[PDB]
């Protein structure tokens, strides 16, 4: 099966488990015929008075043996075989996110949250039952089968046996066609779990938008057409899984006809002692159960083997950013200096950096300004190592940027978004993001730095307040200055502000700026903003029109040098 | 009982799917248990039926076959005469079939003839004749079996053509039926969902709302289809056993009875911990997907500050409890499953032989013998069916638990009513009225909120941060309700109107700027009034975005991403004013939307709003006080309380913080 062979690596890691369960699986087999053979023994012993008392004694205490023996060899076998199924969720769900958790954005932008939820929550169910359920079905329904066709051809003949066999190949052809398509209608249908869940997280992240515009009718129509869809898909999916208990039922009934009429037939030739057809016939009524089985086998693997491949596919992902094999020892980054670099985003087709090439020496402070998608986060972006590099180079004291593991390079960076994360914790938890083993009185003097006293005064338990998810119960201030306290703890070589003084007041925004000024004194800065007045200090300032430094210098040669920076500079404080 | 209550309505909802299915599944059980005893049938008078006896009658019997000059008739086929001539009996010893041409006989035990077939079976033992059959003359005596047979199996062949149809109709309606009522399950929830407050959102995962929904209901298909049909099928297949049963003897099916009560009894002992362990199972998986969508949405700060460790550490944890809860029903499912049922089995054999083994003493039962073979066949019989309703007690306690988890949501009693948008334009006159809020019990956010807006007027509101105007929004759009004071639309209440109403009089642009999936004339329009792509063009002209439509290749058809990843803040915050005033509201609000744009854009944007906000009431919340320099009104807050207003001038004469907040925004220069 390609579900088995694809799961081969977990069954060779788990192999002693599975042998135990399969030869107690054998063994049970055994142990249960005999029941039957002991109590006819009895009831025939019954018939001429023949049983006696020590009969009785021997009866009973052999059936309380092979019951005893039944029940626990039974309880260790499915505790074996079922027991590893839940091993399969267990190790691939950690895989699962153990991938996600080492994925750049290129990766999330095109795979939806809601799929990648779905892709680990139920899909994992319908793997998991290929190991456990599938398993067991698997063995106890070969087993059973291959009993009932040995008996049959050691105990009562082999023509018969070798006639009520044909219509079997032709059961497992429609099998293995319904099948295969099964497999295509349930991928069909699993991604639509996917996009179901992608709608309900887009109506409830986005509850405020749609509330205060009064879309909640047009939310429950799109929401109703993504069920009907589903359940369109899944109906396509039950028109062929139903034909898998109809095709065994007609495919069987035609074996007990043709044995039948083979042993009657046999009989009439007088090769048969009257006596086999009888036990013939019962055999035959047996085989109904393991074809049944292997039908709902064959239906269970495919279930399996789409969503086994999901996963694959979401867990063969290759790296966008590949940390470097031979890395550089470098401690500490001097100088970054950009030269002739040009990046295109993945999903873009003009270039969004063109030629930029500019200096960062350690400790200046450097500013980036232009108008809105002039390409400012681009070039903290390069610096994070969250795209794939482009062209050009960024050299770190020499050392390109590549050739140091993403580990020391991301210590080194001290990250605000421009676009607020948070999680549902209290505010010291948030804070402590930058670093987690950081006495309270750490996290004081980033709050203090942050110009967050008088808040943590305001709010109801201080440090202690649960921010709700995203940060909700918190004003977009707060949720900024929170964040430049996570940045500000790690004490990183690298400050990275972009944007971040955007609903900080005004007095605010002032004594966050001169605290920064009195905080990173010679260490390296990148402040990107609107406003004019937080550069005024930086050695390097870049105006950015289009992916193309237009302009550069300090604040005085840009204010002489006319056009973009001056016109916003008289513009905002001239006003 | 609320689980089992609610799950029957929505059975009873698709009742003539679920009345058909029942029937289809009723019709082919039925076939499929006729089915073996049409076999037997033809095999006890065709194939075996040359045992009894063979009565030597004459010729013209309508039936006769030549045997050695004296053509014999079967039992049934013969006519109505009575003990014609004698009694020839056929008995087949070995392999061969020998005549006994004789005389009569008594019960039959086969022993070599040697020209004479002795039947030992007690003493009488006449040993009375033999004389092989050879082939030919055997079949002559079978063609007649022959017709019967032929004309017989065709009959079973029917039966089981006619019955695939119905196989495949029954599963296919209970496909279908779990489908529906899953679908119904959804829709209702999400309608439910729509009616609760913005309070249970705030402080809820959403992805723990997203499982009650989609990976809550997948759990409860089972129960109509998997479970029903095993149900069914094993209580026909009972039922036919016992009344078999009851025919043949009375006193001991009663015993079998026994049965019932135990199973019941069994499901009583597992219910109680297969619940327990099941809830706690779906209540880790609802976290594992919280864990799955609040790491993924903020991936980028992870990674950032190398949390990666925590993550996996905090994730694992879960997983952990799953996995071991999991175990933990694995014991209840291996203590309760086949084996206990196997074990019932062989009690119930033993049972059978201590209380004949003590009638055996006196040889009473093999007198009453015939009360054996049947009532141990129909025992064996009875225990496949059990079988299969044992094993779906795990699949009905999630279907239950997961239904329950559902049924306590869409329980909520905390709910807020539904109306209709807007049927008049309103003026614009909005009042705050002496407005007390507090999100938290006993920490007023506002305190004594007044002020009136009139129409074609501009009130800004400034403060501190943290000093509560985005609350003012609240209040006005009723996310959250006030708790001492009034706020006024004209002159009716927010409090008596809708809603959807109150909120169809006004557009807003967030603080926080959301895009949907879809294209960027979608979230302008969001698919919804009158979305000519003129007007959404002309309002993305308005705003200053032009540039990004000429930097993309399809424009306004340009696809956008989950929460517009492939968009500048400042893009998306210019997407969502365009959407805001593509609207036309008679009331238009600004919850600091300049924010993340340029001042050049800016500029753009406030020469655009000036242009038609002479008869337009607009609200804008500003820490830019360039923005609102020129505004009827500006109101300053500090902790909660509007504590100086009036115009920019009023505010600069007196100094004060809007004073020393306009300075540090002007150029220290
Ligand atoms: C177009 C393509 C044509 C392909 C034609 C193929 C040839 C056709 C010809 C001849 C047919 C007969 C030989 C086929 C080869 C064996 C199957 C196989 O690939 O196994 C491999 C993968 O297998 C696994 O690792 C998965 C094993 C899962 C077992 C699950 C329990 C069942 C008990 C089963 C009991 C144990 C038996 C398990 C099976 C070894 C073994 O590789 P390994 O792990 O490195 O060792
Ligand atoms: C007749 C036939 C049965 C004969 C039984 C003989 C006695 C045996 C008794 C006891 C021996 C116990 C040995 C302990 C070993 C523990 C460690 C271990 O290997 O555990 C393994 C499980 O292994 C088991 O748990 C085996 C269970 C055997 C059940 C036998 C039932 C017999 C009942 C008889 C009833 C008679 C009634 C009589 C009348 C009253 C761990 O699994 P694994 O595969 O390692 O998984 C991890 C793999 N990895 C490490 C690579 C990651
Ligand atoms: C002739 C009959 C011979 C019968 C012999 C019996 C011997 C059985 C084998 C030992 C099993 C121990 C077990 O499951 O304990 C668990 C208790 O777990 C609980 O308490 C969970 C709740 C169980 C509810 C069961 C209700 C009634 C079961 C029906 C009652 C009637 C059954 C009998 C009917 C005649 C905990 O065990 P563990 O160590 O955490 O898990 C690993 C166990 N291992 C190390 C063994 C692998
Ligand atoms: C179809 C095969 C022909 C059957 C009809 C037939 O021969 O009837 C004749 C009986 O003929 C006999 O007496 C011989 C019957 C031979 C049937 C084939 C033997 C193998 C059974 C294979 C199993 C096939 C079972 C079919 C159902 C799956 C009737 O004609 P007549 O007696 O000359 O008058
Ligand atoms: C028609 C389509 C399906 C309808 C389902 C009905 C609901 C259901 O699960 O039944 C019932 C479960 O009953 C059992 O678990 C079986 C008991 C035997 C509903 O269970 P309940 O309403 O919680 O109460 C059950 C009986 N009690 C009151 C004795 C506890
Ligand atoms: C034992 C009581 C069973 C019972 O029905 O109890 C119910 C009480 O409901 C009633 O007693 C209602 C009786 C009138 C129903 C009329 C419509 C029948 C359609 C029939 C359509 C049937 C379609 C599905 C067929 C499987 C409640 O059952 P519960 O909540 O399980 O307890
Ligand atoms: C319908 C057609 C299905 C099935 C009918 C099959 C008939 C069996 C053959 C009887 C042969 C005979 O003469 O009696 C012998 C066998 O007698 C018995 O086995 C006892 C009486 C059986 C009644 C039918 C049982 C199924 C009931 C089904 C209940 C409804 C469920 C099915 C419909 C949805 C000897 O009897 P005695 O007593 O030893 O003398
Ligand atoms: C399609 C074919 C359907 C009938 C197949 C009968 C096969 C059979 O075993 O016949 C036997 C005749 O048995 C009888 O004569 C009793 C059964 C038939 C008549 C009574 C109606 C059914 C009883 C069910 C009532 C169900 C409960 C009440 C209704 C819900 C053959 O007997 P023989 O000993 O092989 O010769
Ligand atoms: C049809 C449309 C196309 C027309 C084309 C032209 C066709 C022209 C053809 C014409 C021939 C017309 C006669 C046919 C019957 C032959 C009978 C026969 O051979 O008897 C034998 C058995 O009897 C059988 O073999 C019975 C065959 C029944 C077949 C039923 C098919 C329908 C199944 C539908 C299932 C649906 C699911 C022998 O009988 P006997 O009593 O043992 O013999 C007496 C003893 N003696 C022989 C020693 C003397
Ligand atoms: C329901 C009435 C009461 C309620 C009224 C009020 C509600 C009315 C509402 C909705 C009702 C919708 C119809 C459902 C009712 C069943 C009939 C039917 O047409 O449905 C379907 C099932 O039908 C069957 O299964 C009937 C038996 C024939 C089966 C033929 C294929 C398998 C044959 C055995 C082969 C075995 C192998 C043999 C060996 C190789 C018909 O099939 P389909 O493909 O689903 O139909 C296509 C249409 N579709 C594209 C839109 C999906
Ligand atoms: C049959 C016999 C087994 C007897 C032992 C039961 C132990 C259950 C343990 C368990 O996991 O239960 C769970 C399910 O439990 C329920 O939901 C049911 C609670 C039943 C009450 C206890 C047994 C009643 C005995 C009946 C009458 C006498 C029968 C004969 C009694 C000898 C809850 O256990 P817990 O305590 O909430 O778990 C704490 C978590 N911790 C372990 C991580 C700390
Ligand atoms: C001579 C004319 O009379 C005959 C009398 C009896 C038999 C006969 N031969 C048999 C061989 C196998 C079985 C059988 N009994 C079993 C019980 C349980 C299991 N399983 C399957 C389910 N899992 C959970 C446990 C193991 C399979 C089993 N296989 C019974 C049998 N009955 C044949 C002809
Ligand atoms: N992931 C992305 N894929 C493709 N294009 C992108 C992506 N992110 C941004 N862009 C586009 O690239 C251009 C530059 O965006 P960028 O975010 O670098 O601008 P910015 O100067 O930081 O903007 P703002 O002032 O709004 O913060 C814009 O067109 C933006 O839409
Ligand atoms: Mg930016
Ligand atoms: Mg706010």
């Amino acid at each position: 099966f390609s579900v088995l062979k694809k799961l081969g690596w977990f069954f060779k890691a788990y192999w002693l488990r599975y042998t135990i369960a399969i030869v107690l699986l054998l063994a049970v087999n055994v142990i249960e015929m005999f029941p039957p053979k002991l109590l006819g023994n009895a009831i025939d012993d019954m018939k001429a008075g023949a049983f006696t008392a020590e009969g009785l004694l021997f009866y009973i205490g052999i059936f309380f043996v092979l019951t005893a023996a039944v029940y626990i060899m039974s309880y260790f076998w499915m505790h074996q075989l079922f027991g590893g199924a839940n091993l399969m969720e267990k190790i691939l769900r950690t895989k699962l996110m153990g991938h996600l958790l080492t994925m750049s954005p290129p990766f999330y932008e095109k795979n939806r949250t809601g799929d990648l939820m779905a892709r680990g929550t139920n899909d994992l169910q319908a793997v998991s039952l290929t190991t456990g359920f599938g398993i067991l079905t698997l063995v106890d329904s070969t087993m059973f089968m291959m009993t009932i066709f040995l008996t049959m051809g050691f105990l009562i003949s082999w023509k018969l046996t070798f006639a009520a066999i044909i219509p079997l190949p032709v059961m497992a052809i429609a099998i293995s066609l319904y099948g295969s398509k099964i497999h295509e209608r349930f991928t069909e249908a699993q991604n639509a779990f996917g996009a179901l869940n992608d709608r309900v997280l887009e109506s409830v992240s986005g509850v405020r938008v749609i509330r205060a515009y009064v879309q909640e009718t047009n939310d429950v129509r799109r929401f109703n057409e993504m069920t009907a869809d589903v359940y369109q898909k899944n109906m396509k999916v039950a028109f062929i899984d139903s034909l898998f208990e109809p095709t065994v039922k007609l495919l069987v009934g035609a074996s007990y006809l043709i044995g039948l009429g083979y042993g009657a037939f046999l009989v009439f030739r007088n090769e048969l002692t009257l006596g086999e057809l009888v036990s013939f016939n019962v055999y035959l009524g047996m085989m109904i159960w393991p074809m049944f089985a292997i039908g709902e086998l064959i239906n269970v693997m495919q279930r399996g083997n789409a969503s086994l491949d999901r996963v694959n596919e979401t867990l063969s992902y290759e790296t966008d950013v590949t940390d470097p094999k031979q890395p550089a020892d470098l401690k500490e980054p001097g100088d970054i200096v950009f030269s002739h670099v040009s990046f295109t985003y993945p999903s873009s087709t003009s270039d969004n950096l063109q030629d930029i090439s500019f200096t960062v020496r350690k400790g200046q402070t450097v500013g980036i300004a232009g108008k809105t998608g002039s390409g400012k986060t681009t070039i903290i972006k390069q610096l994070l190592r969250q795209y794939p590099p482009g062209e050009g180079s960024i050299t770190f004291s020499g050392v390109p940027i590549q050739q140091i593991p993403l580990d020391r390079l991301r210590g080194w960076i001290g990250y605000v978004p421009q676009d607020h994360l948070l999680f549902s914790r209290t505010v010291k938890e948030n804070i402590l993001y930058g670093k987690q083993d950081a006495t309270d009185k750490e996290v004081q003097q980033a709050i203090a730095e942050a110009h967050f006293e008088k808040d943590l005064h305001m709010l109801p338990s201080g440090l202690e307040t649960m921010v709700g998810e995203k940060g909700v119960a918190l004003s977009g201030g707060q949720k900024q200055r929170i964040s430049i306290a996570r940045a500000l703890m790690a004490n990183p070589e690298i400050l990275i502000l972009d944007d971040s003084l955007s609903a900080v007041d005004a007095k605010t925004e002032a004594a966050i700026i001169k605290n920064i000024r009195e905080n990173r004194k010679g260490k390296t800065t990148f402040i990107l903003t609107h406003r004019l007045s937080a550069v005024e200090h930086a050695d390097l300032i870049l105006v950015m029109d289009g992916g193309v430094i237009a302009e550069r210098g300090t604040h005085q040669e840009l204010l002489a040098n006319n056009g973009w920076y001056r016109e916003q500079y008289e513009r905002q404080q001239l006003f | 009982m609320k689980i089992g209550k609610t799950l029957w309505r929505y059975a009873l909802l698709y009742r003539k799917l679920l009345i058909t299915a029942v029937l289809l599944l009723t019709v082919a059980v039925g076939a499929e248990l006729t089915g073996p005893f049409i076999g037997k049938k033809m095999i006890d008078d065709h194939i075996l039926g040359i045992e009894k006896t063979w009565y030597e009658a004459a010729e013209k019997d309508k039936n006769a076959v030549q045997f050695h000059g004296v053509s014999y008739v079967r039992e049934d086929r013969l006519q109505e005469p009575v003990s014609k001539a004698k009694e020839a009996h056929i008995y087949q010893v070995g392999m061969a079939f020998y005549f006994v041409d004789q005389a009569v006989s008594f019960d039959g035990n086969r022993t070599v003839s040697d020209g004479k077939l002795t039947i030992t079976n007690g003493d009488k033992s006449r040993a009375y004749a033999a004389e092989k059959l050879t082939k030919q003359e055997l079949f002559q005596f079978y063609q007649p079996e022959i017709k019967g047979m032929v004309l017989l199996i065709c009959l079973y062949g029917g039966l089981l053509v006619f019955s695939v149809f119905f196989q495949y109709g029954q599963h296919y309606l209970l496909q279908m039926s779990a489908n529906r009522i899953i679908q119904k399950m959804r829709q209702d929830v999400f309608s439910h969902i729509q009616k609760m407050p913005i309070r249970y959102f705030d402080n809820l995962p959403a992805g723990k709302v997203v499982a009650r929904i989609t990976n809550d209901t997948e759990a409860i298909r089972d129960l109509y289809v998997t479970v029903l049909s095993t149900f069914v099928t094993s209580g026909i297949y009972m039922f036919g056993i016992f009344t078999a049963l009851f025919l043949l003897d009375v006193k001991l099916a009663f015993v079998c009875l026994a049965i019932v009560p135990i199973i019941w009894l069994w499901s009583v002992i597992y219910r109680r911990y297969a619940s327990y362990y099941n809830q706690k199972i779906r209540s880790i998986n609802s976290d594992i997907n919280a864990k799955m969508n609040e790491s993924i949405q903020g991936m980028t700060i992870i990674q950032a500050f190398r949390h990666q460790k925590e993550t996996m550490r905090e994730f694992e944890e879960l997983n952990e409890s799953h996995f071991y809860f999991q175990n933990r029903m694995l014991n209840l499912n291996s203590l309760m499953s086949h084996n206990l049922v196997n074990v019932i089995r062989n009690l119930a054999f033993v049972c059978l032989i201590w209380h004949f083994g003590g009638a055996s003493l006196n040889a009473a039962g093999i007198v009453s013998i015939g009360v054996l073979y049947a009532f141990v066949d129909y025992l064996n019989r009875l225990f496949q069916p059990i079988t299969g309703i044992v094993n779906q007690f795990s699949k009905l306690e999630l279907a239950r638990v997961s239904a329950g988890r559902v049924f306590e949501l869409l329980e909520e009693k905390n709910t807020e009513e539904a109306g209709e948008p807007a049927k008049e334009r309103a003026l614009g006159r909005v009042e705050f009225r002496d407005v007390s809020f507090a999100y938290q019990e006993g920490e007023e956010v506002l305190k004594h909120i007044s002020f009136t807006a009139q129409k074609g007027e501009t009130v800004a509101l400034v403060g501190h941060t943290g000093s509560g105007k985005s609350s003012i929004l609240n209040l006005l759009f009723r996310f959250y309700d006030a708790q001492k004071g009034d706020v006024l639309i004209d002159g009716k209440s927010i409090y008596n109107m809708s809603r959807q109403e109150l909120r169809s009089h006004m557009g807003i642009v967030l603080q926080d700027p959301y895009l949907f999936s879809g294209t960027i004339g979608s979230n302008v329009s969001l698919d919804d009034e009158r979305m000519t792509e003129e007007e959404i063009k002309n309002a993305l002209r308005q705003v200053g975005a032009e540039p990004l439509l000429k930097k993309l290749p399809k424009g306004i058809n340009e696809p956008v991403i989950e929460k517009g990843s492939t968009l500048s803040s400042g893009e998306r915050q210019l997407i969502s004013f365009a959407r805001a005033l593509a609207f036309d509201p008679a009331i238009l609000i600004l919850d600091e939307a300049t924010a993340h744009i340029d001042t050049e854009t800016e500029a753009v944007i406030q020469k655009a709003l000036d242009v038609v906000k002479q008869g337009r009431t607009t609200f804008v919340i500003a820490h830019r006080l360039s923005t609102i320099r020129n505004a009827d009104q500006i109101l300053v807050l500090d902790k909660g309380e509007i504590v100086e207003r009036g115009n920019h001038e009023e505010l600069m004469a007196l100094e004060g913080q809007y004073y020393q907040m306009y300075e540090l925004q002007k150029g220290q220069k």
